[PDB]
């Protein structure tokens, strides 16, 4: 039982043990399109790039580089696509990635600002009124409603494609009190957040991969993957035992470098896939609980 | 910091 392997990790102590052993068996792929000079300004960290192996890519003749990844969970069945904070220049970017992948949800678990320090650009619209048109990749984006909650906000957007007017609607999920290189205040708070995006139909295969960023794409949201993924195989292989979040993580960094960057950060999704286990081995209402629990009411 | 590891 993994319930076991936690509580020995706990007393002997050894996380960072654990961590600092991922890191050293992580994959390690080449970065070249990264790496060109043209695309220096694309990138919002020099040492934070996506291997050309699982690369997004965008459609446009010009030049095709996002910092973003593909994470295509075979076994799990669900693909994510991670990626940077958009960058004041790479706005028009992400929304063509957005929409060429035909992701229909988007999951912000950084703030624009955090600690004085700007980690991401204002890339969606915050007033009906005043819609957002990127015009290097025809593209409009309007707000259309938003709830706001105590720790996380919905929001309901529509993508409009200048080029053939088609239109779709994509939902914006944004946790807003889960500080970088931090953990979120509780299991249940995360876990509330994780099933409001399930409920969605962001998730689902019918649609593409949600796209999942904080400021570099690889701490918060490596975390969030990796949990998700995690609950998806213990339901998927009957046995919630059966799951190695280690070898789940290193399966993660095949597609991306760096997911999930604290030792701390490794014990929440722990925590977290202990706890949201209860769902799955059949107490359906734990879930209504994880609700009260995390006072989205305020 | 430009450097994902700051210090």
């Amino acid at each position: 039982e993994m319930e076991k392997e936690f509580e020995q990790i706990d007393k002997s102590g050894s996380w960072a043990a654990i961590y600092q052993d991922i890191r050293h068996e992580a994959s390690d792929f080449p970065c070249r399109v990264a790496k060109l000079p043209k695309n220096k300004n694309r990138n919002r960290y020099r040492d934070v790039s996506p291997f050309d192996h699982s690369r997004i890519k965008l459609h446009q003749e010009d030049n095709d580089y996002i910092n973003a990844s593909l994470i295509k969970m075979e076994e799990a069945q669900r693909s994510y696509i991670l990626t940077q904070g958009p960058l004041p220049n790479t706005c028009g970017h992400f929304w063509e990635m957005v929409w060429e992948q035909k992701s229909r949800g988007v999951v912000m678990l950084n703030r624009v600002m955090e600690k004085g320090s700007l980690k991401c650009a204002q890339y969606w619209p915050q007033k009906e009124e005043k819609e957002m048109i990127f015009e290097d990749t025809n593209l409009k984006l309007t707000l259309i409603s938003e709830d706001i909650k105590s720790y996380y906000t919905v929001r309901q957007l529509e993508l409009e494609n200048l080029t053939t007017q088609e239109t779709r609607e994509i939902l914006h999920f944004h946790y807003t009190t889960w500080p970088a290189f931090g953990v979120p205040e509780s299991p249940a708070s995360f876990l509330n957040f994780l099933f409001k995006v399930r409920e969605s139909g962001s998730l689902s295969p019918e649609h593409g991969p949600v796209v999942v960023h904080c400021s570099a794409g690889i701490g918060r949201s490596g975390t969030f993957c990796l949990a998700d993924t995690c609950l998806l195989l213990m339901d998927k292989r009957k046995d919630p035992s059966s799951v190695d979040i280690k070898k789940v993580l290193l399966e993660m960094r095949k597609f991306r470098m760096g997911l999930i960057a604290t030792a701390d950060q490794l014990r929440f999704s722990y925590l977290a896939v202990i706890e949201g286990a209860k769902f799955i081995m059949g107490d359906s209402s734990v879930q209504d609980q994880w609700k009260e629990l995390s006072h989205e009411d305020l | 910091k430009e450097y994902y590891t700051v210090k």
